[PDB]
C-alpha cells in the first residue's frame, strides 16, 4: 500500500511466530514503543493491526511518536501514547525499478496537520496563494499528491522502506493473537509463577462464584491487584491471591 | 412438553395450489422463527424457508423464490404455507420446525453486533406427506 | 569527499539552530496565525510562544526595556506585554480558590448552600465567571438571599435576626444549621 | 452457494466402540454447525449446536469438533439406538444447506 | 443522641483506610498502575524506571497515610491522658475544679 | 437516484433536558461495589437535545455538525429508524461513513458516497395481502472508491406498522477518538407516547471501528410508510463534551449511577471526596466548574520571511574548523517551506518537541554551518566525543536547539 | 569482543535488543557497562565473489 491511504489488516485467532520473520527478511529498524522486544514472546495480544506504507529512506524517522515531517503531518500521524512496535527493511530491489516507480503518491501539501491514525484520500485542489482554483489547475494551484521518484541508481535516502506498523492493547478485553510459548499444567492451591494470558506475577490461586461479562476478561477489585482472571484453557473463573497471607 | 400437529396427507393434481397448516403448542408463537424443511423419499433434507412471525416478514430459499407463498394466522395460532405449479420432483414430505434462537418483539438487530447468532432446530413436528402425480 | 565512496566517506551539510524560549523580546515566530484578544475572561492564551489557562486584567507595573517576561513568584508568570497593542497586562488563574460548599447529610437534603471567601458580593458573577458556567451554578451564583460575611460572599442561605447555637461554621463569626417552608438556615 | 460433503458415505460398525465421521466445507464457516440425528421413519432430532456444544437432554457421549472448512462428530459407547442417519448444516449465509448424510449399520 | 464523637473515630478511619486503597489505584505517571502488567512487557533496564515510579509514589501514599494516622493518634493520646486525668480525682476522689 | 419530497411542513423543533442519559463504560476491565472517576466525552446531565418527531406530514432529517460526540435516542414503535450517516462534506470529495439497517442486513461502509438532501428507506404495503415488504432504499446516489466495507448477520425484523404509544427506547452513542469510532447501545422497552423517560442508562461497548476519518457532519435516516406518509417517530440528538465523571458499580459488574463533577455543589464535593455519600460540615471543592471553549493568539506583528534560502542553499558553505554564525532577526519562521524540496536525514531536536516547533516564538537565534562527513553526525550532540566534538566544534551539555543534517554528496563532493 | 555482523543487525548488539545476532549468537547483560565500537569493514572484510 502506498502512504496517503495505507492499509489496516486485522489478523485474529492465530499465533505469533517471531523466529520466523527473521528467517529469510532482515529488519532495518525494529523499534517497539511500549512493549520491549525480550517480553514480546511470552505476551498473547488482544486487538492487533497491520498498518502497510512505502516511505523513502530519509523518512523511516517520521514514523514515530512525536516526530514531525511531511510524512508524520500530511499522510501518517502516530499517537502520543502509542503501544506497539515498528518494522521497517529495506525494499530497494522489489519497490524500485528502472525508470522511476510512479505508483507510490504522498500528500506534498495539506490545510491542516493530521489527527493521530487518520486517513486522507480526497484528491481536492489546494490553493497556495489568496486567488481561488475553482477546481482548475492554475497559478499558485497544485495537485496534492506528488509522485516518489524511486530508482535503483539513488542513495540510501532516496530509495523504499516498507514499513509496517503494529498496534496492539495489552492486558485488556479478550485475546486472540498469542506468542509461541508452549502450555504447561496448572498447579492450583499452591503457590507457583504463573503466565495467564501474558499476565506474569507469583501467587496462590483458588476459585471464585463472581461472573464475568462477556465482554470482560479480567478484573481488578481493586486496581494495582490484578484479582480477577480467566483460565483460558478451561474457562474457569478464579481468583489471583498473594503467595502467603501477610499475618505473621 | 410441547406438541407440534401438521395437517393431513393431500393428494391433488400437480397444477394448482396446496395448504400445508402447523400449529406449535406450547411455545411463544412471536417468539422464534418456525423454518421449513422438505424431505425427498431416499433424499437428505433441504431449507426452504424461515418465517418471522411476529413480523409476518419471511424469506425464502434461492432456488424456491418467488413460487411459495409462506404466511401466518395469530389470531387461530398456526404457520400456513402454500406452493404453486407443482412438479413430479415435488412429492415428499414437509417438516416445520421452531428455531434455537429466541427474540423480543423490538429490533434488538442492532446487537448483531455484539452477540453472535446461532440458529438451531431444535422442535420438530411429525410432518406431512404431499404426493401428487398426473 | 568523492562521489564514488559509501555513507560514511560523503559530506553531510550540518545546520545547527541554538535557540533561547520566552526570555528577552522575540524577534523570530512560527507561522502560527495571530487572532483578536479576549480579555477579562477565562480563555487559553498564546501570548508570545506562552502558552496557558487562566484569566487576564490590566496591570500598571513598568517594565526595563530588555524586559519582556515577568513572575513575582517562579512557577507562576505574573504578567506578559501583549506583542501587538504593547499594553502591560497580567496574568492570573482561571477563578480565584476561595470556594467553600457547606452541607448537611444527603439523606437529610439535597439542598446546598455555596461558600465564596474573600471576595465582594458585587463582584460574585466576575470572580467565579458565571456567564459562561452551568445554568444550575447560577442560580446559586446570584440569589435573592444574598449575606456578606468578612470571609466573604455567601450564596444561597437566608440569613436571619435571631441567633441560634452553632454547630457547623462559616469563617467569620456566622454559622449554618438546618431549620425551619424548611431550608437551610445562616 | 455452499456446499458440505460428508465422508465416507458408507459406514460400517458394531456395538460399543468409538466412530469417528467428518465433513468438509468449501469456504469459511467459522463455528456455525448444526449435527443433525435422523432415525429412520422418525422426525429429525438436533444434536449438536455450534460444533463445540452439547444440546440439552442429549447425553455426554456424542461430541463434536473441527474449524475452519473441516468438522467431525465422534462417537462414544455406541448404543444400539445410535444407528441413525447424520447431516451436518452450515449457517453462514443464506441459503442454509444440509449435507449428504451418513448411514451405519450393524 | 449525642454519640457523632464516637462515631467520627471510625469514620475518619474508615476515610483513611478507603482513600488509601484509592490512593494505591492510582499509576503515579507510569505507563499502568499495575506491577504486572509493566513487568511483562519491559526489560528490566526499562522496567526499573517504572518500577521505581510505582514505588516511591506507593510509598508516598503510605507516608502520608502513616502521617495522619500517627499525629491522629498522638492527639487521640492527648483526649486519652484527658480521660485519664478525669479517671485520676473524679473516680478516685472529687474535683474542686469548676466545669 | 434520489428526489425531493413533497408537502413539507415546516414547524419549529422543541429542546428538553434528558434526565442522566449517554453514559458508558470507559473501559472493558471488570469491576464490582467501586466507585471510578473518568474523564471523556460525555453528555452533561440535564442539556438541551432536540425533539425531532413525525406525526401533518411532519418530516425532517437536518444535517448537523458532529462537535466531537454526538448522543443519540430514539422512541421506536415499527422500525423507523434505521442508520446514520458521518462526514465532513457529504458529497463524495471527503471520506464518508455510513451505517443502515436494511430489509435482511446491516451494513457499515466507509466510502466516498453522494448524498441528496433527503434520503430515505420506503416500506410500502398492499390492500390484499397484509404483508409489509420494503421497497425503496435511497440514500446515497454513486458508488466511488471504498475504503471500509462490513456486512452483518442476515436476519428479519417487524415491518408491520403497530399503532398507539412507542414500545421501544435505543440508545447510542458515537465518538471518534484517537482514530477509533466507538459506538456504545442498549435498548429498554418503556411505555410512553411523547416522552423521553427518567431512568439510568448503562450503554454497554458494541464496535471500536478503526477507521481515522475527519468527522463533522451527521445526519439521521429515517423510514417512511407523490403522496406518502411518515408514521409515528421521535428522535433525540445531543452533543458530548469533556467533561469529568464518577460512575458506581453495583455487585453484578454493571454501573449503578453516575455523579456529575460540574453541574452541582453537591456533586462537586462527591467529586472532590469520590463518595456519593457526604456528611455535614464544610467541604473545600477542587476546581471543576469552568471549562474553556475559546483560544487566543498574539505574536509581533512582523510578516516578513527569515533568510532560510540563504542558509540551506549557501553555495559556498562553510567549513568545520571555522564554522559560521548567521544571525536571524525581525522575520518569520515557516517550517513547511523547508520539506517541500529538501530531504532532511536527522531532524534531532534537544529541549523544544518538534509537534510545538510552530507555536513559539524564538529570541536569540542563530545558524551555524559545518561540513562533516556520515560518520560524525552522531558527533554534533551534546555529549558525544570524537576528532569533531573535541577538537573542531563542541556544543553545550544544556543545549536548547535543533540539528539538522541532510545529505550532500551531490553538491559538496567532485570527481577527484 | 571481536564478530563480524551485517549492517542491519548493528542494533542487536545492545542491552534489550532481539534477533537472531542477540538470541543465538552473542546476547548483551540488561546491567551492562561498557562501549560498543563498531565501524563499516566492506573493503577488508568482504571480497567478490
Ligand atoms: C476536517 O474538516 C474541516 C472541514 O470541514 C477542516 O476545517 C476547516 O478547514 C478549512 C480549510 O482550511 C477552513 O477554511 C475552515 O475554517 C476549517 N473549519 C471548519 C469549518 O471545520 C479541518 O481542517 C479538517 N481537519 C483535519 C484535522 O483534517
Ligand atoms: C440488504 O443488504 C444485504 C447485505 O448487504 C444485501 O445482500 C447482498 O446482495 C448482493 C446483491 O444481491 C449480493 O451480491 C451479496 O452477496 C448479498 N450479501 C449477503 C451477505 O448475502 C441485500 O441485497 C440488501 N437488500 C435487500 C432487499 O435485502
Ligand atoms: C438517612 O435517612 C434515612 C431516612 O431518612 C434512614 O433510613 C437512614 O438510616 C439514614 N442514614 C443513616 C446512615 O442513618
Ligand atoms: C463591594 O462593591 C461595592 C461597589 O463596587 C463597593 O462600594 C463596596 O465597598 C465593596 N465592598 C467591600 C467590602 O469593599
Ligand atoms: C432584620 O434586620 C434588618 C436590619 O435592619 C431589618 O431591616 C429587618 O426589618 C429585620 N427583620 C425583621 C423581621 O424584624
Ligand atoms: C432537491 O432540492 C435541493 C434544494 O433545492 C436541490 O439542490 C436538489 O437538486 C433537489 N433534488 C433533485 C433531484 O432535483
Ligand atoms: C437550553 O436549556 C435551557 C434550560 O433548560 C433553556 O432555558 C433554553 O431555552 C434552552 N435553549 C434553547 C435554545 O432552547
Ligand atoms: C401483495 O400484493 C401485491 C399486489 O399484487 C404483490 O405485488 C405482492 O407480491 C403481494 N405480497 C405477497 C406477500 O403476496
Ligand atoms: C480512489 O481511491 C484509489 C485508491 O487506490 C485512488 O488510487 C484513486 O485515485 C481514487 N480516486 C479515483 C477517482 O479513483
Ligand atoms: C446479581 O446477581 C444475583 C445472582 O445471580 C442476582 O440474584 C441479582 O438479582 C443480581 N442483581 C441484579 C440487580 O439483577
Ligand atoms: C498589526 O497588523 C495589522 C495587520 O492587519 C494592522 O492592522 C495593525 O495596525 C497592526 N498593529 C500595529 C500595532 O501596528
Ligand atoms: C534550494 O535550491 C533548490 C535548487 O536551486 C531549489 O529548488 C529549492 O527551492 C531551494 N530551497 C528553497 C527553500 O528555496
Amino acid at each position: 500500500a502506498s502512504v496517503y491511504a495505507w492499509n489496516r489488516k486485522r489478523i485474529s485467532n492465530c499465533v505469533a511466530d517471531y523466529s520466523v520473520l527473521y528467517n529469510s527478511a532482515s529488519f532495518s529498524t525494529f523499534k517497539c514503543y511500549g512493549v520491549s522486544p525480550t517480553k514480546l514472546n511470552d505476551l498473547c495480544f488482544t486487538n492487533v493491526y497491520a498498518d502497510s506504507f512505502v516511505i523513502r529512506g530519509d523518512e523511516v524517522r517520521q514514523i514515530a511518536p512525536g516526530q514531525t515531517g511531511k510524512i508524520a503531518d500530511y499522510n501518517y500521524k502516530l499517537p502520543d501514547d502509542f503501544t506497539g512496535c515498528v518494522i521497517a527493511w529495506n525494499s530497494n530491489n522489489l519497490d524500485s525499478k528502472v525508470g522511476g516507480n510512479y505508483n507510490y503518491l504522498y500528500r506534498l501539501f495539506r490545510k491542516s496537520n493530521l489527527k493521530p491514525f487518520e486517513r486522507d484520500i480526497s484528491t481536492e485542489i489546494y490553493q497556495a496563494g489568496s486567488t481561488p482554483c475553482n477546481g482548475v489547475e492554475g497559478f499558485n494551484c497544485y495537485f496534492p499528491l506528488q509522485s516518489y521518484g524511486f530508482q535503483p541508481t539513488n542513495g540510501v535516502g532516496y530509495q523504499p522502506y516498507r514499513v509496517v506498523v503494529l498496534s496492539f492493547e495489552l492486558l485488556h478485553a479478550p485475546a486472540t493473537v498469542c506468542g509461541p510459548k508452549k502450555s504447561t499444567n496448572l498447579v492450583k492451591n499452591k503457590c507457583v509463577n504463573f503466565n495467564f494470558n501474558g499476565l506474569t506475577g507469583t501467587g496462590v490461586l483458588t476459585e471464585s462464584n463472581k461472573k464475568f461479562l462477556p465482554f470482560q476478561q479480567f478484573g481488578r477489585d481493586i486496581a494495582d491487584t490484578t484479582d480477577a482472571v480467566r483460565d483460558p484453557q478451561t474457562l474457569e473463573i478464579l481468583d489471583i491471591t498473594p503467595c502467603s497471607f501477610g499475618g505473621v | 412438553q410441547v406438541q407440534l400437529v401438521q395437517s393431513g396427507a393431500e393428494v391433488k393434481k400437480p397444477g394448482a395450489s396446496v395448504k400445508v397448516s402447523c400449529k406449535a403448542s406450547g411455545y411463544t408463537f412471536t417468539s422464534y422463527y418456525m423454518h421449513w424443511v422438505r424431505q425427498a423419499p431416499g433424499q437428505g433434507l433441504e431449507w426452504m424457508g424461515v418465517i418471522n412471525p411476529s413480523g409476518g416478514s419471511t424469506s425464502y430459499a434461492e432456488k424456491f423464490r418467488g413460487r411459495v407463498t409462506m404466511t401466518r394466522d395469530t389470531s387461530t395460532s398456526t404457520v400456513y404455507m402454500e406452493l404453486s405449479s407443482l412438479r413430479s420432483e415435488d412429492t415428499a414430505v414437509y417438516y416445520c420446525a421452531r428455531d434455537r434462537e429466541p427474540h423480543s418483539d423490538s429490533s434488538g438487530y442492532w446487537d448483531s453486533l455484539k452477540y453472535y447468532y446461532y440458529y438451531a432446530l431444535d422442535v420438530w413436528g411429525q410432518g406431512t406427506t404431499v404426493t401428487v402425480s398426473s | 569527499f568523492q562521489p564514488t565512496n559509501g555513507v560514511g566517506y560523503q559530506p553531510y551539510r550540518v545546520v545547527v539552530l541554538s535557540f533561547e524560549l520566552l526570555h528577552a523580546p522575540a524577534t523570530v515566530c512560527g507561522p502560527k496565525k495571530s487572532t483578536n484578544l479576549v480579555k477579562n475572561k477565562c480563555v487559553n492564551f498564546n501570548f508570545n510562544g506562552l502558552t496557558g489557562t487562566g484569566v487576564l486584567t490590566e496591570s500598571n507595573k513598568k517594565f526595563l526595556p530588555f524586559q519582556q517576561f515577568g513572575r513575582d513568584i517562579a512557577d507562576t508568570t505574573d504578567a506578559v506585554r501583549d506583542p501587538q497593542t504593547l499594553e502591560i497586562l497580567d496574568i492570573t488563574p482561571c477563578s480565584f480558590g476561595g470556594v467553600s460548599v457547606i452541607t448537611p447529610g444527603t439523606n437529610t437534603s439535597n439542598q446546598v448552600a455555596v461558600l465564596y471567601q474573600d471576595v465582594n458580593c458585587t463582584e460574585v458573577p466576575v470572580a467565579i465567571h458565571a456567564d459562561q458556567l452551568t445554568p444550575t451554578w447560577r442560580v446559586y451564583s446570584t440569589g435573592s438571599n444574598v449575606f456578606q460575611t468578612r470571609a466573604g460572599c455567601l450564596i444561597g442561605a437566608e440569613h436571619v435576626n435571631n441567633s441560634y447555637e452553632c454547630d457547623i461554621p462559616i469563617g467569620a463569626g456566622i454559622c449554618a444549621s438546618y431549620q425551619t417552608s424548611q431550608s437551610i438556615i445562616a | 452457494a455452499i456446499q458440505l460433503t460428508q465422508s465416507p458415505s458408507s459406514l460400517s460398525a458394531s456395538v460399543g466402540d468409538r466412530v469417528t465421521i467428518t465433513c468438509r466445507a468449501s469456504q469459511g464457516i467459522s463455528s456455525y454447525l448444526a449435527w443433525y440425528q435422523q432415525k429412520p421413519g422418525k422426525a429429525p432430532e438436533l444434536l449438536i449446536y455450534a460444533a463445540s456444544t452439547l444440546q440439552s437432554g442429549v447425553p455426554s457421549r456424542f461430541s463434536g469438533s473441527g474449524s475452519g472448512t473441516d468438522f467431525t462428530l465422534t462417537i462414544s459407547s455406541l448404543q444400539p439406538e445410535d444407528f441413525a442417519t447424520y447431516y451436518c448444516q452450515q449457517l453462514n449465509t443464506y441459503p442454509f444447506t444440509f449435507g449428504p448424510g451418513t448411514k451405519v449399520d450393524i | 443522641s449525642a454519640l457523632g464523637k464516637l462515631q467520627d473515630v471510625v469514620n475518619q478511619n474508615a476515610q483513611a483506610l478507603n482513600t488509601l486503597v484509592k490512593q494505591l489505584s492510582s499509576n503515579f505517571g507510569a505507563i499502568s498502575s499495575v506491577l504486572n502488567d509493566i513487568l511483562s512487557r519491559l526489560d528490566p533496564p526499562e522496567a526499573e524506571v517504572q518500577i521505581d515510579r510505582l514505588i516511591t509514589g506507593r510509598l508516598q501514599s503510605l507516608q502520608t497515610y502513616v502521617t495522619q494516622q500517627l499525629i491522629r493518634a498522638a492527639e487521640i493520646r492527648a483526649s486519652a491522658n484527658l480521660a485519664a486525668t478525669k479517671m485520676s480525682e473524679c473516680v478516685l476522689g472529687q474535683s474542686k475544679r469548676v466545669d | 437516484q434520489c428526489v425531493n419530497l413533497t408537502t413539507r411542513t415546516q414547524l419549529p423543533p422543541a429542546y428538553t433536558n434528558s434526565f442522566t442519559r449517554g453514559v458508558y463504560y470507559p473501559d472493558k476491565v471488570f469491576r464490582s461495589s467501586v466507585l471510578h472517576s473518568t474523564q471523556d466525552l460525555f453528555l452533561p446531565f440535564f442539556s438541551n437535545v432536540t425533539w425531532f418527531h413525525a406525526i401533518t406530514k411532519r418530516f425532517d432529517n437536518p444535517v448537523l455538525p458532529f462537535n466531537d460526540g454526538v448522543y443519540f435516542a430514539s422512541t421506536e414503535k415499527s422500525n423507523i429508524i434505521r442508520g446514520w450517516i458521518f462526514g465532513t462534506t457529504l458529497d463524495s470529495k471527503t471520506q464518508s461513513l455510513l451505517i443502515v439497517n436494511n430489509a435482511t442486513n446491516v451494513v457499515i461502509k466507509v466510502c466516498e458516497f453522494q448524498f441528496c438532501n433527503d434520503p430515505f428507506l420506503g416500506v410500502y404495503y398492499h390492500k390484499n395481502n397484509k404483508s409489509w415488504m420494503e421497497s425503496e432504499f435511497r440514500v446515497y446516489s454513486s458508488a466511488n472508491n471504498c475504503t471500509f466495507e462490513y456486512v452483518s448477520q442476515p436476519f428479519l425484523m417487524d415491518l408491520e406498522g403497530k399503532q398507539g404509544n412507542f414500545k421501544n427506547l435505543r440508545e447510542f452513542v458515537f465518538k471518534n477518538i484517537d482514530g477509533y469510532f466507538k459506538i456504545y447501545s442498549k435498548h429498554t422497552p418503556i411505555n410512553l407516547v411523547r416522552d423521553l423517560p427518567q431512568g439510568f442508562s448503562a450503554l454497554e461497548p458494541l464496535v471500536d471501528l478503526p477507521i481515522g476519518i475527519n468527522i463533522t457532519r451527521f445526519q439521521t435516516l429515517l423510514a417512511l410508510h407523490s403522496g406518502w406518509t411518515a408514521g409515528a417517530a421521535a428522535y433525540y440528538v445531543g452533543y458530548l463534551q469533556p467533561r469529568t465523571f464518577l460512575l458506581k458499580y453495583n455487585e453484578n459488574g454493571t454501573i449503578t449511577d453516575a455523579v456529575d463533577c460540574a453541574l452541582d455543589p453537591l456533586s462537586e464535593t462527591k467529586c472532590t471526596l469520590k463518595s456519593f455519600t457526604v456528611e455535614k460540615g464544610i467541604y473545600q471543592t477542587s476546581n471543576f466548574r469552568v471549562q474553556p471553549t475559546e483560544s487566543i493568539v498574539r505574536f509581533p506583528n512582523i510578516t516578513n520571511l527569515c533568510p532560510f534560502g540563504e542558509v540551506f542553499n549557501a553555495t559556498r558553505f562553510a567549513s568545520v574548523y571555522a564554522w559560521n554564525r548567521k544571525r536571524i532577526s525581525n522575520c518569520v519562521a515557516d517550517y513547511s517551506v523547508l520539506y517541500n524540496s529538501a530531504s532532511f536525514s536527522t531532524f534531532k531536536c534537544y529541549g523544544v518537541s518538534p509537534t510545538k516547533l510552530n507555536d513559539l516564538c524564538f529570541t536569540n537565534v542563530y545558524a551555524d554551518s559545518f561540513v562533516i562527513r556520515g560518520d560524525e553526525v552522531r558527533q554534533i550532540a551534546p555529549g558525544q566525543t570524537g576528532k569533531i566534538a573535541d577538537y573542531n566544534y563542541k556544543l553545550p551539555d544544556d543545549f536548547t536547539g535543533c540539528v539538522i543534517a541532510w545529505n550532500s554528496n551531490n553538491l559538496d563532493s567532485k570527481v577527484g
